[PDB]
RNA sequence: GUCUCGAGCCCUAGACAGCCGGGAGGUGAGCUUAGAAGCAGCUACCCUCUAAGAAAAGCGUAACAGCUUACCGGCCGAGGU
């Protein structure tokens, strides 16, 4: 099969192997786009993704490699937002950034700092109680933001009472 | 072709003398 | 600002209470004329243009309740 | 998991899915009941407006409300089941 993928106006792709850039003017996302007998290429003004294979493994990498550079796409012009609101129960949580990671302190009356590295080019603002993860690679901001909710996570005691937190509200 | 479809082409094309698919099929006719 | 249809039927009847079976078990008994006059009184009520199709709804809440037309 | 073969049905008069919009009135059916208004129970399950819309399929409420299902319309466009 061929799938055939129009490069919009605002970003201009080239290709590098296996790699695959994608810039525009929210910034450059690379992406490794590897799989048997799949070839990715740029035909000037479009972005082809084909295969003499048509079985059901290599069609669903065809179909991943499609939504994949299509992401890219919105990531350079719109880019990635997911915007997340910080709820406390007992004790006030403390959420900041400092330097290339952001960390929260006094979870649950804890002393000690819990803390998450941020992913590449993304970008995490606060405003108080909320907050919002930005970028071009969605990879990238999809994991910081779910890095975020994951670094409150709770085994001991029951999530029902105890439902301090930063949570995702808003997916793109 | 379904009877309901055919039923419904002739009940338009009564209102013209007188979906958007079936709209279009009785404009033409 | 007129009155719900299960009301206006216990008035030209003179029984309360229906059935517990409905069109199996007969209570009250309207007539032609009847349902003529019930007609005329919901016009805002009622989405209907004419005047024959604003009876057949009435009806629809007299042969379920046990009245009979004559 | 994947490959191959057969059968039935649906489909450019636009299928399958998704998303948007509509999901209206008689009337909150009646009985039961202090109340019960799709949705405790019993019985019935009727007709208008219309392109659809149950006397309501599933949650939800003390009862309402609120959320959607059926059903109809739009966007989309090729196979789908
Ligand atoms: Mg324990």
């Amino acid at each position: 099969p061929r799938v055939e993928l129009e490069i919009p106006e605002d970003v201009d792709a080239e290709q590098d192997h296996l790699d695959i850039t994608v810039e525009g003017d929210n910034g450059s996302v690379t992406r490794r786009l590897w799989y048997p007998d799949i070839d990715v290429s740029v035909d000037g003004d479009t972005v082809v993704i084909e295969s003499d294979e048509d079985n059901a493994k290599t069609m669903s990498t065809i179909g991943t490699f499609q939504s994949h550079i299509e992401n890219m796409f919105h990531g350079v012009t719109e880019g990635w937002e997911y915007g997340m609101e910080v709820f406390y129960s007992h004790f006030p949580m403390q959420v900041n950034v400092e330097g290339d990671e952001v960390v929260i302190e006094n979870f649950l009356g804890e002393k000690a700092p819990r803390r998450t590295t941020i992913h590449g080019d993304t970008d995490v603002e606060i405003d108080g109680e909320e907050l919002t993860v930005s970028g071009p690679d969605i990879e990238a901001v999809g994991q910081t933001a779910a890095d975020i909710e994951q670094l409150t996570r709770i085994n001991d005691k029951d999530v029902r009472v105890f439902q301090d937190g930063v949570y995702i509200t808003r997916k793109p | 072709i379904p009877e309901w479809k055919q039923e419904e082409v002739d009940a338009i094309v009564e209102m013209i003398e007188s979906r958007n698919t079936l709209l279009e099929r009785a404009l033409d006719d | 600002g007129v009155p719900p249809t299960a009301e206006l039927i216990k008035d030209e009847a003179g029984f309360e209470t229906g059935s517990g079976e409905p069109q199996e078990d007969f209570v009250a008994d309207l007539s032609v004329d009847q349902v003529k006059q019930i007609a005329e009184q919901k016009h805002p009520d009622l989405l209907s243009y004419d005047l024959t199709n604003a009876a057949k709804e009435v009806v629809g809440t007299c042969t379920s309740l046990g009245v009979t037309i004559e």
